């Protein structure tokens, strides 16, 4: 069963976890494959290999994107992995949203769903989420 | 464990109605409203929606648009001086390819819809010219294009 | 060892308790567990080439090639002009012929 | 050398069938 | 068509398939140029017109090296296009020092009797040096330059051997993994090597285009071929054409 | 070829060697991958570590973000069956 | 029935020949190397990606 | 230091004697380069035999 | 009488040995120089770049091929759909570098084989019979069309088409499981099943037709000399047959209808080849089969195999190792 | 050359000539039976199959 | 290799003229019927 | 991939690919610059996102390098990952793809 440790992810940079609600998996992993699937599917990238979306390339990004708050803040503004140039005209977002029309009817509830679907995955699936073919 | 029955659910309205697999749900297990019950999105112009519509950013990249097409019209008489027609119908499509996009964003009194109707006349008047290679008539039109975009970007 | 199930088998060292320590990769690009970096040496007891060590990469690879086919021998291959492709013994020819008669 | 007994064999499949077509047993 | 100002007046779908996209351009003029500082050599091509391979061929009753003509098994593939450089002046005479562009391109060319010769005709790291201080004609230039391997590191064998990559022993027989010694009768043919070669090339200038800043002459080379990653002995090729280059 | 010593210096180590390694390898040290290492990966040869800082158009954040993992980095012989392939050697 | 010698031994000495039988056979190993880790359970193989055999690219 | 005879040919000898020269191969009996061997070469005879 | 009524005479009579007709006047030239074109090749052809990496693959038993091993290379990739006759080439030697004659003997054998289909029609009508034998032949053709011209159109290079050789179909057909995951097509399925029921059906029919001969030769003589050309005699002493089969099985299913019973033999194999020929047909635009991966999940999200998954792992193992040197990046579209 | 678009692969004048010489040879040839057809109301039939001679 | 197409194109005319003319020879009529 | 290639720092014009023919750009055989890899047997696709950067003979280097606009990335991104590949029941992608897709 998807009991509540299972269900628990770290939201800030200080360390404190929160407690998914079992609708708010249902509609993460709805909006994440009807939004994100056709580049993101299994949690690798399809146009850039090179930056993935397992925990350890999350980990050694620059303003470091393991956790709901900055998963949500780069959604509102990408960035390099670096962290130097806005690549906000060549990636979805809040921002370009008149440039990307999929993007104009998103809450911040979608969002934070959104971001949970993608921490969640890798303790279900384990070494299967952005691990490529191989698996 | 050793003995227990299986979850149900018939249809959606018979049964839990929320178990991580159902189907045929169309809504009815999510407190939230839908576009439609066969959508996943809610309504775009809805009141928690993060993205409004003709904030400062989309006018200035519109603006942007403009400003930057008229400098990249200022370059087709040295093309049809040259007769070099391949470069005349590229720098057309190249970066103007948002042009039709941006004018017709920034348009709403009738005088701007007329001044984007002649304007786009005029561009396709100037592509059909440089495709026939017809010097003449193809840098009338380009004298034309620079004119009315000028008039168009002064009206806003 | 190679299964006699095979005909190709990957080159693996485990420790006692079935966790890999190095290998041959196949591709030597961003490898981890190639014989170089890990640094295996290899001795020798009984036989001919008893008491002798060797420390050099190439040698520990090729003894390590050798021994996933299970002894080591030498062979005189110029009598007969081996080829160099296993065959069957006379166990398995009778078995083949009788029975498919049978 | 064994592209020589290919061929004569090919070959000689091929007169085979010649033979069957153009000289064959009447059916009545 | 002839000249880049008429080439510049077609189209692309007037051009696909007629075979002009392979071609060089035509210089008209007899000028001089005289290179100021900051000068570079853009949109340079050259194209072959004539190969040869050499070989020891019988004449009467002796044998000599002589070069012998080879026919092209590939198609139009083979012409050099976009290189730039940078020019300069030592002591009065001008230098090239080839920077960039499309300076490779693949040819296979057969020899009387059957023989396939693969080679990389190419002008990549080519430092030229003329005899003179301005482009007029009778300008010559020439220099050595650098051959890089024909086949890279990540190639697979038909057997499924690289360079970095792939298998290092035969796997299709196991019997010669015996003994003291292994299978040390196929060290060659089981370790891959890349190694660089070298070739030489002379140019000459007929027409100058002040106008344009145009320049356009003929040329004669001369490299080793492919190696098969360091299997068998390379030959020796030689070749003649024409080019053509702008000042701007 | 069938035996290449510094293999372990290729991205499967702690250290990196400059002159043969792919731009994979910086993947593992934050704040260098899209900026720096590009850079790092398409200039000549570099006869020390120290070289690094004389490339021709480093702007000042590359040199201490490069100054800051300087003792990760080593410079070996050039192999050109491996620094042909620096930007793209067919790994995704 | 699974090898010709001959083709093998020529294909071995010399790193230029190549037919369609040679092809089936690298397909062969492929099948063999991607498919034994999880059709077997009970052997408990185990393969680093190091060291499956694979083309360029993908 | 390698002619025909020493090969063991036997028919081309008389074939080479009143005028065959050229292979579609490219080469010559005689040792040259050939770019249109024709119709009569060392094969067409042979092929015409045959048919 | 004009020389054209003569001409015309001789080319639609029935007295030859070989019926020729007006479709023969299109099946044999085109036959022959296919026929001709395909020994030459299979015998003496030089190696062809298949692939269009300048990695030449030899075909041909002078070459060092066995008669398994021995095809006739498809054309390059580098051409892709181009028309190549010979006269385009620079040289022959360059005609048969980039594969030439693949398309060639394709292009003449495929109007061989239809005119084939008409000249059946042609006697048929002739004869004065019913005019739907051809109809049948239609499936083998269908199949064979199907391949050699409808995959190469779909993908996009004459290079993808099906080698003529042995071991070439076993590499096609290794390489389309690999990459459209036949075997899960319902078309497949179909096929398979009417190439079995076909052969059932053939044993069956022999084995009662054989089994109810009259006896007319005693003990030295084979059975089959008791039949005489001409003679009438039904083809089977029902009382006996018929009720073999109606106590073998259900009572019920016999059919004691000659022309329902033939009919029924001549419509399945030949639907079933129909079918199979589309879903190739179909798979030349990207229309896989069924895909099952990872479908079955516990209640924490966790996969549970089947042999679906199995079945993918083979395929991923064919996938990555086929044409080693001809990708650059990571999607095979 | 070979992607051109030239109407039936013609582009000489001596396979324009060689086209028009083979359909005018036999249709010469086929007039020489067919010729003396006429268009008068009286050679049609009222069938499915042209018995009427020729 | 320009003769090599008149030869080839000749050889194909005449034996589809000789299909079409065929063809249009009242063949209906040709059958055991007449 | 020449796109992003290009922008870590590569000069696209002179990279030598696995077989040493040419990584992203090579030669069609009849001459004109056409892009690499497999893809050379598709060279006579014209499309409107890709016509303004070809010349009289071909696709254009110094267009190439200097004036790619970031709406011809977006369709090009967009159209790689829609190509037309599926499945009966429409899972989309190549046939030994997971089920997370819908779209044929
Ligand atoms: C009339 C047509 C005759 C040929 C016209 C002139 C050809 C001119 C020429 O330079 O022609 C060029 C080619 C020559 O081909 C060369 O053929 C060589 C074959 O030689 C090989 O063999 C040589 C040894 O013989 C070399 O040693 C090396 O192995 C090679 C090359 O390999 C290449 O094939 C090519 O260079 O000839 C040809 O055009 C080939 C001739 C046509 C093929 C014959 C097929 C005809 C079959 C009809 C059967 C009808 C039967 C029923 C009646
Ligand atoms: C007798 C055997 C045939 C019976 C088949 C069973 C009927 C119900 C199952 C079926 O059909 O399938 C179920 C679907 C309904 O299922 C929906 O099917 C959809 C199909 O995807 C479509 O929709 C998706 C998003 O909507 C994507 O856009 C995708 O690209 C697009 O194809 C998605 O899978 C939905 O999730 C799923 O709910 O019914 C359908 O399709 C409804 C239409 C069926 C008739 C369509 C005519 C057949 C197609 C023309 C012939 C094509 C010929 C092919 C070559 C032969
Ligand atoms: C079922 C019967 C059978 C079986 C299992 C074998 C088995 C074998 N034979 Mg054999 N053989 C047989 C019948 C059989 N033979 C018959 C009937 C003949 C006569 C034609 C031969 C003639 C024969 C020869 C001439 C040779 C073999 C050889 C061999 C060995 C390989 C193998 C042990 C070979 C071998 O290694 O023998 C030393 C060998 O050279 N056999
Ligand atoms: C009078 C007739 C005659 C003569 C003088 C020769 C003479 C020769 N033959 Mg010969 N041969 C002949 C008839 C003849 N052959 C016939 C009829 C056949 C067919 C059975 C052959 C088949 C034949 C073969 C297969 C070979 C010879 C070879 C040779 C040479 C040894 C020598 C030049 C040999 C040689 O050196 O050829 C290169 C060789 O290998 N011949
Ligand atoms: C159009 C016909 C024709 C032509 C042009 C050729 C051409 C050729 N043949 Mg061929 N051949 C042919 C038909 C033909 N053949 C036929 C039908 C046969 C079957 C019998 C053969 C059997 C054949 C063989 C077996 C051989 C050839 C060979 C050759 C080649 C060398 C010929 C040679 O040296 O002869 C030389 C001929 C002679 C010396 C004959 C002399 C005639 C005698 C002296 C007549 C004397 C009696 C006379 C009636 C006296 C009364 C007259 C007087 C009153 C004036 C040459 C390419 C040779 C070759 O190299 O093949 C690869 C070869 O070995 N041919
Ligand atoms: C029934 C006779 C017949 C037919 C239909 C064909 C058909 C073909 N041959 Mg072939 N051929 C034949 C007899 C025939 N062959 C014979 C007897 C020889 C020996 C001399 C050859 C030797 C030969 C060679 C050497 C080659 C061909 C080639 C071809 C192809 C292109 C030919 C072309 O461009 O024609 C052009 C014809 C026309 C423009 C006239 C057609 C006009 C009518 C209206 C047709 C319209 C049909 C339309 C689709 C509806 C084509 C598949 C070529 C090939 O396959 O290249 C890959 C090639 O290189 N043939
Ligand atoms: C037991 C398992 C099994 C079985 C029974 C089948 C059965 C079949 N498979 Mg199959 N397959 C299997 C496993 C199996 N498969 C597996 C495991 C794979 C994955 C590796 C495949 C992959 C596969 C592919 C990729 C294809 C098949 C096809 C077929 C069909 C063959 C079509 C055919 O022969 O008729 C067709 C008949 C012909 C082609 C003959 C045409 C004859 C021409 C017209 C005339 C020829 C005359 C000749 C040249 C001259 C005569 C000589 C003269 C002297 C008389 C058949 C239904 C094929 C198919 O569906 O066909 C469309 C196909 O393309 N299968
Ligand atoms: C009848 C005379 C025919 C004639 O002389 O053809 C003249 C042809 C010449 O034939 C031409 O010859 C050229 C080189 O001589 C090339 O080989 C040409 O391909 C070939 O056509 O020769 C014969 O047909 C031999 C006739 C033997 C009697
Ligand atoms: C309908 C059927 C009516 C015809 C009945 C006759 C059927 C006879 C069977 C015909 C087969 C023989 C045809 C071979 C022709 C051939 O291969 O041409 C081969 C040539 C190609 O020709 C190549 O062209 C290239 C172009 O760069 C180069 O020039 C090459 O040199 C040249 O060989 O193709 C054509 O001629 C096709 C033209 C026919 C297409 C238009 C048909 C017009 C009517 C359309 C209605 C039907 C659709
Ligand atoms: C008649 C049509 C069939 C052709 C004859 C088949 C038999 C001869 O065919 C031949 O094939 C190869 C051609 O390179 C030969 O291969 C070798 O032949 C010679 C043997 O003396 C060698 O000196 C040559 O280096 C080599 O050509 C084979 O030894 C032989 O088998
Ligand atoms: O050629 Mn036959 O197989 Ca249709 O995918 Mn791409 O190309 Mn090649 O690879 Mn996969
Ligand atoms: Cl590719
Ligand atoms: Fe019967």
């Amino acid at each position: 069963d998807l009991d509540e440790a299972t269900r628990t992810v770290v939201t800030d940079s200080s360390g404190n976890t929160t407690v998914l609600t079992p609708e708010q998996v249902k509609r993460g992993k709805r909006l994440f494959n009807a939004t994100c699937g056709a580049c993101h599917t299994g949690g690798i990238t399809k146009t850039n290999p090179n930056v993935g979306l397992d925990p350890e390339a999350l980990s050694l990004a620059t303003p470091r994107r393991d956790n709901i708050s900055a998963l949500v803040d780069y959604l509102k503004n990408p960035t390099t992995y670096d962290g130097l140039e806005s690549i906000a005209e060549i990636h979805p977002s809040i921002k370009s949203a008149d440039i990307y029309p999929r993007m104009r009817s998103l809450t911040d509830e979608d969002l934070y769903s959104i971001a949970g679907h993608i921490m969640l995955q890798p303790k279900i699936v384990a070494e299967k989420w952005g691990g490529g073919k191989i698996y | 464990a050793a003995g227990e029955s299986p979850r149900f659910s018939v249809f959606g309205v018979i049964g839990d109605g929320t178990s991580y697999s159902e189907g045929a749900a169309y809504g009815s297990d999510q407190s939230a409203e839908t576009y439609s019950p066969y959508s996943v999105y809610g309504k775009v112009g809805s009141k928690d929606a993060l993205f409004e519509a003709g904030n400062a950013g989309e006018i200035a990249r519109k603006k942007g648009y403009i400003v930057e097409s008229q400098k990249r019209l200022k370059n087709l008489p040295g093309y049809v001086e040259k007769k070099q027609w391949f470069n005349v119908k590229d720098e057309l499509t190249r970066y103007m390819y948002e042009t039709r996009g941006a004018v017709r964003g920034l348009a709403q009194t009738p005088e701007q819809k007329k001044l984007a109707k002649a304007f786009f006349q005029a561009i396709e008047e100037a592509s059909l010219q440089a495709t026939l290679k017809n010097g003449d008539k193809c840098a009338a039109a380009s004298a034309d294009s620079i004119k009315l975009l000028d008039q168009f970007y002064a009206s806003l | 060892r190679m299964p006699a199930f095979f005909e190709t088998f990957p080159v693996i060292l485990v420790d006692k308790d079935g966790i890999i320590r190095a290998d041959i990769p196949f591709r030597r690009a961003e490898s981890k567990y190639s014989i170089e970096q890990v640094g295996v040496t290899v001795d020798f007891y009984g036989g001919k080439l008893n008491g002798q060590t060797f420390k050099d990469a190439p040698t520990v690879k090729k003894f390590a090639r050798k021994a996933q086919l299970g002894e080591v021998f030498e062979f005189d291959r110029t009598s007969l002009e081996s080829d160099g492709v296993f065959r069957s013994s006379p166990r398995g020819w009778y078995t083949f012929g009788h029975a498919n008669f049978a | 050398m064994e592209a020589l007994v290919y061929t004569f064999l090919l070959i000689g499949t091929l007169m085979v069938i010649f033979f069957a077509v153009f000289f064959r047993d009447t059916p009545r | 068509a002839i000249t880049k100002s008429e080439l510049n007046q077609l189209s692309y779908l007037q051009v696909k398939g007629t075979g002009l996209a392979n071609r060089c351009s035509e210089v008209i003029g007899e000028d001089t140029i005289t290179p100021k500082s900051g000068a570079r050599l853009v949109d340079m091509c050259i194209e072959p017109k004539a190969w040869a391979v050499e070989e020891e061929i019988g004449k009467a009753g002796k044998t000599e090296k002589k070069f012998v003509n080879s026919k092209v098994m590939t198609r139009q593939t083979y012409t050099l296009e976009g290189i730039e450089g940078s020019l300069k002046t030592d002591g009065g005479k001008i230098v090239f020092t080839e920077e960039e562009g499309i300076d490779y391109a693949p040819t296979t060319v057969q020899l009387p009797g059957g023989e396939r010769v693969p080679f990389l005709f190419t002008v990549k790291e080519l430092v030229a040096t003329g005899n003179g201080g301005a482009f007029k004609p009778g300008f010559q230039m020439g220099g050595d330059f650098s051959v890089p391997s024909y086949r890279t590191g990540l190639f697979l064998d038909p057997k499924g051997r690289g360079g970095v990559t792939g298998y290092d022993m035969a796997v299709a027989l196991p019997g010669l993994q015996s003994g003291e010694e292994g299978d040390a009768e196929l060290f060659k043919e089981n370790n891959k090597t890349f190694e660089v070669g070298n070739g030489r090339i002379e140019m000459e200038v007929n027409k100058v285009n002040a106008e344009e800043s145009e320049i356009g002459g003929v040329f004669v080379a001369s490299q080793s071929g492919d190696t098969d990653m360091g299997s068998k002995v390379p030959k020796k090729i030689l070749t003649k054409g024409i080019f053509y280059a702008k000042i701007q | 070829v069938v035996d290449y010593e510094n293999v372990a210096l290729l991205g499967g180590s702690q250290t990196v060697d400059l002159n043969n390694a792919n731009v994979r390898a910086y993947l593992r040290m934050p704040g260098m991958y899209p900026a720096a290492a590009g850079k790092i990966v398409t200039h000549g040869p570099y006869k020390s570590v120290a070289d690094v800082y004389n490339i021709p158009g480093l702007t000042n954040a590359e040199k201490e973000v490069i100054k800051k993992y300087e003792s990760r980095f080593t410079a070996k012989a050039v192999a050109p069956e491996y620094a042909i392939d620096r930007i793209n050697n067919g790994l995704y | 029935a699974y090898d010709f010698v001959s083709q093998e031994l020529r294909a071995a000495e010399d790193p230029e020949f190549e037919t369609f039988y040679t092809k089936n056979i690298l397909l062969n190993e492929g099948i063999r190397s991607w498919m034994a880790a999880q059709d077997q359970p009970h052997e408990n193989f185990v393969f680093p990606e190091e060291v499956l055999p694979r083309g360029n690219a993908l | 230091l390698n002619p025909m005879w020493r090969q063991g040919m036997f028919v081309m000898p008389f074939m080479t004697r009143l005028g065959i020269t050229d292979s579609w191969g490219g080469w010559s009996i005689t040792g040259e380069s050939v770019s249109n061997p024709g119709l009569w070469s060392f094969e067409g005879v042979a092929l015409s035999h045959i048919v | 009488v004009s020389l054209w009524e003569r001409f015309c005479a001789w080319i639609t009579s029935t007295e030859n040995r070989l019926y020729i007709g007006w479709f023969g006047c299109l099946m044999f030239p085109t036959l022959l120089t296919a026929t001709s074109c395909f020994i030459i090749a299979f015998i003496a052809a030089p190696p062809v770049d298949i692939d269009g990496i300048r990695e030449p693959v030899a075909g041909s038993l002078l070459y060092g091929n066995n008669i398994i091993s021995g095809a006739v290379i498809p054309s390059s990739n580098a051409i892709g759909m181009h028309f190549y006759p010979i006269w385009e080439a620079a040289s022959v030697d360059e005609w048969l570098y980039n594969g030439g004659p693949y398309q060639l003997i394709v292009l003449h054998f495929l109007l061989g084989v239809a005119s084939y289909m008409g000249r059946e029609w042609e006697l048929s009508y002739r004869l004065g019979m019913r005019p739907w034998i051809f109809v049948a032949f239609s499936a083998p053709v269908a199949a064979a069309s199907a391949v050699f011209l409808v995959y190469p159109i779909g993908q996009g290079s004459f290079s993808d088409g099906m080698p003529l050789g042995i071991s070439g179909t076993f590499n096609f057909m290794l390489v389309f499981q690999a990459e459209h995951n036949i075997l899960m097509h319902p078309f497949h399925m179909a096929g398979v099943a009417g190439v079995f029921g076909g052969s059932l059906f053939s044993a069956m029919h022999g084995s009662l037709v054989t089994s109810s001969l009259i006896r007319e030769t005693t003990e030295n003589e084979s059975t089959n000399y008791g039949y005489k050309f001409g003679q009438e005699e039904e083809t089977y002493n029902i009382v006996a047959a018929h009720g073999y089969f109606g106590r073998l099985i259900f009572q019920y299913a016999s059919f004691n209808n000659s022309r329902a019973l033939h009919f029924f033999l001549a419509l399945w194999p030949v639907l079933g080849i129909w079918l199979t020929a589309m879903g190739i047909s179909t798979m030349a635009f990207n229309l896989n089969g069924f895909n099952f991966n990872q479908s079955v999940v516990d209640s924490q999200g966790r996969v549970i195999n089947t042999w679906a998954d199995i079945i993918n792992r083979a395929d991923l193992g064919m996938e990555v190792m086929h044409e080693r040197n001809a990708h650059n990046f990571p999607l095979d579209l | 050359t070979e992607g051109t678009n030239e109407w039936f692969g013609v582009d000489d004048i001596r396979v324009l000539a060689v086209l028009f010489i083979g359909h005018y040879f036999i249709l010469s040839l086929w007039l020489g039976q067919y010729g003396n057809a006429t268009e008068d109301d009286d050679a049609d039939f009222f069938g499915e199959i042209d018995y009427t001679g020729s | 290799m320009l003769t090599l197409k008149i030869l080839v194109y000749t050889t194909v005319i005449f034996f589809v003229s000789l299909f079409i003319f065929g063809f249009l020879s009242s063949d209906p009529s040709r059958n055991p019927n007449r | 991939f020449l796109v992003r290639d290009q922008r870590l720092g590569a000069n696209v014009s002179s990279a030598q690919g696995p077989t040493g023919l040419g990584k992203y750009l090579m030669r069609s055989p009849s001459g004109e610059i056409i892009f690499g890899g497999e893809t050379m047997r598709f060279w006579d696709l014209r499309a409107p996102w890709v016509e303004p950067l070809r010349g009289p003979n071909g696709l254009d280097i110094n267009k190439i390098k200097n004036d790619i606009q970031p709406w011809q990335e977006r369709r090009a991104a967009e159209y790689m990952t829609h190509a037309p590949l599926g499945s009966l029941n429409s899972v989309g992608g190549v046939a030994t793809e997971i089920n997370s897709v819908n779209y044929v």
